[PDB]
């Protein structure tokens, strides 16, 4: 019937402070397919952001990938914001170097 | 070692909001090389993989072809679902697909696929001997007859046996570099603290191909498999995967932890541990 | 290539 989406936040490669790289966000084990993501940059989207064609597991559920490249630095805060129909309320969360 | 091409459609109706949606994608293992998008200004059937680019018009245009009436066919569907199932033309829902066929590390056919669902559910299955069906409900049943009295079962496996095999192996002679190419995940163990007594151990696997892999946690060479936290495999985005488990031990018995990993990458399996 | 499936 509806299944609330799964979500991860991260990059491609290893955070280097200075260097550049990919922010990841990825949604999956979600039913329907009808759903909308932002990347976000201390509250503030990014505008540039592409992603994946739609496809799905063999449990059914969908997944897609939201990437934008960013050169992560000391203090800038990223997140991810996620809406569904099974979402009372939109769901942030935070990138973490280390997840 | 073996290989496999799949096809995933899916459908959703939108009422008000113009004719049902169609999208298809073709794989070839964990590797994506076309596209199709009803909803996309001029439709066409697109590449996404560099080795694919290198097939002429024909492919490209039967294909699109194919992909425009799969389009009329599922718009049917949702329709005929309604009947079906008794539902109002004022909903939305969903259809899925997915058909292919597994060929093994030798070149002949290993096995075939197609599998029906409504709405997340499991509607109809052609079964693994390609000439019968496996209906879920009553709905599905009508379906069945429908299918059987057509000898809709015998076109699939023409294919399946036929069509879809001699591609997959035409589609990975041309892509050799990457599709029958592994390339085993980097791995490392972290340390991160919580307690005075306790902490994380965090086991990684980044950048590896294709994405079935396996790591698991171990006290004293026993599982530790309830205790172990993992997380879904995630794409990197350069074609690799990544994925990491994790377990909390208490201060000092760190070392009494070892990881275990296997990837096809790997010619016998992995163990580390943490190194301060 | 890709196969033409038959309605429901």
């Amino acid at each position: 019937i509806q299944r609330t989406p799964k979500i991860q936040v991260y990059s491609r490669h290893p955070a280097e402070n200075g260097k550049s790289n990919f922010l990841n966000c990825y949604v999956s084990g979600f039913h329907p397919s009808d759903i909308e993501v932002d990347l976000l940059k201390n509250g503030e989207r990014i505008e540039k952001v592409e992603h994946s064609d739609l496809s799905f597991s063999k449990d059914w559920s969908f997944y897609l990938l939201y990437y934008t490249e960013f050169t992560p630095t000391e203090k800038d805060e990223y997140a991810c914001r996620v809406n569904h129909v099974t979402l009372s309320q939109p769901k942030i969360v935070k990138w973490d170097r280390d997840m | 070692g073996s290989h496999s091409m799949r096809y995933f459609y899916t459908a959703m109706s939108r009422p008000g909001r113009g004719e049902p949606r169609f999208i298809a994608v073709g794989y070839v293992d964990d590797t994506q090389f076309v596209r199709f998008d009803s909803d996309a200004a001029s439709p066409r059937t697109e590449p996404r993989p560099p080795w694919i680019e290198q097939e002429g018009p024909e492919y490209w245009d039967r294909n699109t072809q194919i992909f425009k009436t799969n389009t009329q066919t599922y718009r049917e569907n949702l329709r005929i679902a309604l009947r079906y199932y008794n539902q109002s033309e004022a909903g939305s829902h969903t259809w899925q697909t997915m058909y292919g066929c597994d060929v093994g590390p030798d070149g002949r056919l290993l096995r075939g696929h197609n599998q029906y669902a409504y709405d997340g559910k499991d509607y109809i299955a052609l079964n693994e001997d390609l000439s019968s069906w496996t209906a879920a409900d009553t709905a599905a049943q009508i379906t069945q007859r429908k299918w059987e009295a057509a000898r809709e079962a015998e076109q699939l496996r023409a294919y399946l046996e036929g069509l879809c095999v001699e591609w997959l192996r035409r589609h990975l002679e041309n892509g050799k570099e990457t599709l029958q190419r592994a390339d085993p995940p980097k791995t490392h163990v972290t340390h991160h603290p919580v307690s005075d007594h306790e902490a994380t151990l965090r086991c990684w696997a980044l950048g590896f191909y294709p994405a079935e892999i396996t790591l698991t946690w171990q006290r004293d060479g026993e599982d530790q498999t309830q205790d172990t936290e993992l997380v879904e495999t995630r794409p990197a985005g350069d074609r690799t995967f990544q994925k990491w488990a994790a377990v909390v031990v208490p201060s000092g018995e760190e070392q009494r932890y070892t990881c275990h990993v296997q990837h096809e990458g790997l010619p016998k399996p992995l163990t580390l541990r943490w190194e301060p | 290539t890709a196969f033409t499936i038959p309605s429901i």
